RNA sequence: CCCGGCGAGGGGAGUGAAAAAGAACCUGAAACCGUGUACGUACAAGCAGUGGGAGCACGCUUAGGCGUGUGACUGCGUACC
RNA sequence: UGUAACGGGGCUAAACCAUGCACCGAAGCUGCGGCAGCGACGCUUAUGCGUUGUUGGGUAGGGGAGCGUUCUGUAAGCCUGCGAAGGUGUGCUGUGAGGCAUGCUGGAGGUAUCAGAAGUGCGAAUGCUGACAUAAGUAACGAUAAAGCGGGUGAAAAGCCC
């Protein structure tokens, strides 16, 4: 017998709200991608994506240990021929505060279809205050 | 006595087409090249009844996984606590029960609880 | 194969095969590779070898019930039908009536039947021996068979 | 009526080599 | 009321009067095989689980019928070294049929 | 009743022959012969003949009215290509073809 | 300056996609002469925004 | 007899066992080129398959069950000599 | 070329040490069927019936067992116009080369069984011939002496005749 497989029509959705005002980045990131894949759902299949929406408020002070908040350093190339930009922790948490977490997520996440449909799930906010309220989002320590 | 092999040919060739329909392109049209598709596809089908009973172990250990940290014990812990109240259970079963008939999930859940402590 | 003996291009510079000539097996109209011969294939049966085949065909004849024996054979005047007529008379269909002695009116008799085949006793043979499906035999022609083989 | 005036294509005639050569 | 049993390796979970699909079992066409290695009864909020087996429970079934499972074709190829190797599987199956259930 | 109407081996070629196919597969017969008046290519002339033929028979045989008639299937089939040589440069031959269409019009209501 | 492969008709396919003709639109049906002919164009017989100009 | 250019080619009628035997003529395969229908395909990376697999449509029945066509998404997977 | 000397996100442990307990982890091993070979040993031999232990990755190569095609004998026998070969589909079956049955097309041959002989099996030889692709409806239309208008002809005139 073919052991269940979890239907996208069928399968239902939750929304969570994370707090993130000192959780540190790469435990919490992890922890996004755990339930952003589904793995905390029994009816987890590989191919389908029984994850969960969450809204991570406050996703600029997200604390970081060591020194990294001076010595982390995050890559990106343009696509010209010169073009490797570089920007520090503290200067990308000034150029553009959730893009922090978004990179971290991204990277942890699976990759191709899938894992940008399970990162479409993830929308974080630099505020206390979200705009999903409709949605009846559950806080989740996390 | 002058062999003429037409018939033979047609028929080799139209068994090897008719297991290569399906493919794309000239691959499914081509003889030359639903050989080697044909060949290749064999190829990993005998690799793939082998692969298939590792995925599915997997999967039903990340249900298990995920089902018995829904009720509070590791997916580690969990197993060692099956095999210390001796339960022969396979994890297809268990992954199956686990969605299935989840109370029954916790039933397997307290016994192993009760065995490891 | 008749051509001519050149090669057909040059060896090194043109971008077509490697040919040296037009009559070559690999071609159209080429020679065949492995030609064939006016041959002798004459398998030689030794003479006990062959004595003891006829020996032996003759035993699985009268151990299967095959040989019908008679004094002799014979017709009046050399008419197909009366030797038809007198061999549905002794119920054969196949039949084989190898002869004591020569009797030119039963060549005459048997030359246009289809299924009945008459021989001597000398020039027997163990592919009629067998094909036949009901060996008639003249005595004479078993006395003459047993001098043959003895 | 009917012509059919397709006739063998007898091409290649010889070639050179011509060529700044490696060497 | 489900109840999950072995045979010969593979576990099933069955409920009563379904057919199940098992390797071949040495037994006649159309008579009743009674298992006796059941290792889980379920009856709503009412399981036992066995330690390793249920001592209160056989699971009687009927044979349905025998037969060939699909043919399997299995090609082994060493790629530039000239060799390959064609062959074929059919598995011996048999159904059974569920009706006794403790 | 779907009557048909062939014109085999015309002279041109079914790569540029099916673009006027293309135009009018599907429309009424009456519309279709503005398009293919006013269409400006050689498969124009071509396929408005055929049109033609297929409406007279269609009236004709099958005995319908002219506004009824409908271009269900109409299309343009590979045919015998007829193969000349044109001699290039340095001695070499070139075998050029001159390839044919079967234009094949089913009209009907 | 010559291929490396075979394209597939897939390509082939794709890439006439963009040469199919598109039709005239819709014919000026001439008000006084009851004709077809194009836009700002005159007729077979001669008609041009009613009047007959031409032989 | 009709379309057409007093052409080519076709459509009906006719001989015909057969015209999907019509001279470009028995059978009529494959590459190749189209048409009609079902499904997929315009946020997507690679020997193009294979294991899994929802959906859709079409066929069947102790509704259950399936097959046949497709294959979104996914683990693996760097042609042949 | 572009971080670029953890595989990557990231980690003050998710680093290193020392002691464990668990688990994951291969086509290994065990379980369940299935096939073959080689050994033992009795048998009850149509010369393999019951077990039995053990073996089966494989190039060059050596050995063994077969399938299929054409023709000849079996064959003036059998199937076949109530439809043979061949072609195209499906379903069953065999360890594989394969085999059988059938629906459509075809319109006259085919051949069991056991033997015999081979021009006996194609994917590769810059292989040979035929056919059809591809580049592609792309380059080109062959002197940079040059054309334009009216009238005729026709279904149709930039090129023909005037
Ligand atoms: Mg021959
Ligand atoms: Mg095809
Ligand atoms: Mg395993
Ligand atoms: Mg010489
Ligand atoms: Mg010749
Ligand atoms: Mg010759
Ligand atoms: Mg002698
Ligand atoms: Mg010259
Ligand atoms: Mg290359
Ligand atoms: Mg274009
Ligand atoms: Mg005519
Ligand atoms: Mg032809
Ligand atoms: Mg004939
Ligand atoms: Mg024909
Ligand atoms: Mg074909
Ligand atoms: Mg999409
Ligand atoms: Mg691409
Ligand atoms: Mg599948
Ligand atoms: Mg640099
Ligand atoms: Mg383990
Ligand atoms: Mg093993
Ligand atoms: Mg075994
Ligand atoms: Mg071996
Ligand atoms: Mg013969
Ligand atoms: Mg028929
Ligand atoms: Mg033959
Ligand atoms: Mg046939
Ligand atoms: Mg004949
Ligand atoms: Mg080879
Ligand atoms: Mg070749
Ligand atoms: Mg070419
Ligand atoms: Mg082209
Ligand atoms: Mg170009
Ligand atoms: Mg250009
Ligand atoms: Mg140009
Ligand atoms: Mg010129
Ligand atoms: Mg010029
Ligand atoms: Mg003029
Ligand atoms: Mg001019």
């Amino acid at each position: 017998m073919k052991t269940f497989t979890a239907k996208p029509e069928t399968v239902k959705r939750d929304w969570y709200v994370v707090d993130a005002t000192g959780k540190t980045l790469g435990r919490l990131a992890t922890e996004l991608a755990r339930r952003l894949r589904g793995k905390h759902k029994a009816e987890y299949t590989p191919h389908v994506d029984t994850g969960d929406y969450i809204i991570v408020l406050n996703a600029d002070k997200v604390a970081v240990t060591g020194n990294k908040r001076t010595d982390k350093v995050y890559y990106h190339h343009t696509g010209h021929i010169g073009g490797i930009k570089q920007a520090t922790f503290e200067e990308m948490i000034a150029r553009r505060p959730e893009r922090v977490i978004e990179i971290a997520v991204k990277g942890m996440l699976p990759k191709g279809p899938l894992g940008r449909a399970m990162f479409r799930k993830l929308k974080v906010y630099a505020g206390n205050e979200h705009n999903h309220a409709a949605q009846q989002p559950q806080v989740l320590d996390i | 006595a002058r062999v003429k092999r037409g018939v033979i040919a047609r028929a080799r060739h139209k068994k090897i087409l008719k297991q290569a329909k399906g493919y794309y392109g000239a691959r499914s049209r081509v003889y030359r090249v639903a050989f080697q598709a044909v060949i290749k596809a064999g190829q990993y089908a005998y690799r793939d009844r082998r692969q298939r009973k590792r995925q599915f172990r997997q999967l039903w250990i990340a249900r298990i996984n995920a089902a018995a940290r829904q009720n509070g014990i590791s997916y580690s812990k969990f197993i060692n606590g099956l095999k210390k109240a001796s339960v022969e259970i396979d994890r297809k079963i268990l992954a199956d029960i686990a969605v299935f008939d989840k109370v029954a999930f916790t039933a397997l859940v307290e016994k192993a609880k009760a065995a490891l402590a | 194969v008749t051509g001519s003996g050149k090669k057909p291009w040059r060896q090194k510079g043109t971008g077509r095969a490697r040919s040296g000539s037009i009559k070559s097996p690999i071609w159209r109209s080429g020679g065949v590779t492995f030609a064939a011969r006016p041959q002798d294939h004459s398998q030689k049966v030794n003479k006990k070898m062959y004595r003891g085949a006829l020996k032996s065909i003759l035993s699985e004849l009268v151990r299967q019930d095959r040989l019908i024996v008679v004094e002799k054979f014979s017709v009046e005047a050399p008419k197909t039908k009366l030797l038809a007529q007198k061999l549905k008379d002794m119920a054969l269909e196949d039949v084989l009536i190898i002869t004591g002695e020569l009797d030119e009116n039963l060549f005459l008799a048997a030359r246009n039947l289809h299924k009945v085949d008459v021989r001597d006793a000398t020039g027997i043979d163990p592919v009629s021996l067998i094909a036949f499906d009901k060996v008639v035999m003249t005595a004479d022609a078993v006395k003459q068979v047993e001098e043959m083989l003895a | 009526a009917a012509a059919a005036a397709a006739a063998a294509a007898a091409a290649a005639a010889a070639a050179a080599a011509a060529a700044a050569a490696a060497a | 009321m489900y109840a999950v049993f072995q045979s010969g390796g593979k576990q099933h979970r069955v409920s009563e009067g379904q057919t199940v699909r098992l390797e071949k079992l040495d037994i006649a066409t159309g008579e009743t095989v009674e298992f006796a290695e059941v290792l889980m009864i379920a009856n709503g909020e009412e399981v036992k689980i066995g330690v390793p087996f249920v001592d209160g429970g056989v699971i009687k079934a009927e044979v349905v019928a025998h037969g060939r499972g699909e043919k399997v074709k299995i090609v082994k190829f060493r790629r530039r070294k000239h060799y390959r190797k064609q062959q074929g599987h059919r598995q011996w199956f048999t159904d059974v049929k569920i009706t006794g259930i403790s | 009743m779907e009557t048909i109407a062939k014109h085999r081996h015309a002279r041109s070629s079914a790569q540029k022959v099916r673009l006027v196919a293309d135009l009018i597969r599907g429309k009424k017969v009456s519309q279709a012969l503005d398009i293919l008046t006013y269409t400006n290519k050689k498969a124009a002339v071509l396929v408005k003949k055929v049109l033609e033929s297929a409406i007279a028979n269609a009236e004709h045989n099958d005995g319908a009215d002219i506004d009824d008639l409908k271009v269900t299937k109409i299309f343009v089939d590979e045919g015998p290509s007829m193969k000349r040589i044109m001699p290039r440069a340095k001695g070499r031959a070139d075998r050029i073809l001159k390839r044919t269409s079967h234009i094949t019009v089913v009209v009907s209501d | 300056a010559v291929q490396q492969n075979k394209p597939t008709r897939s390509k082939r396919g794709m890439r006439r996609s963009h040469d199919a003709l598109t039709a005239v639109t819709s014919l000026s049906v001439d008000k006084t002469s009851g004709e077809k002919h194009l836009r700002h164009h005159i007729t077979a017989d001669g008609y041009y925004r009613g009047r007959k100009v031409i032989a």
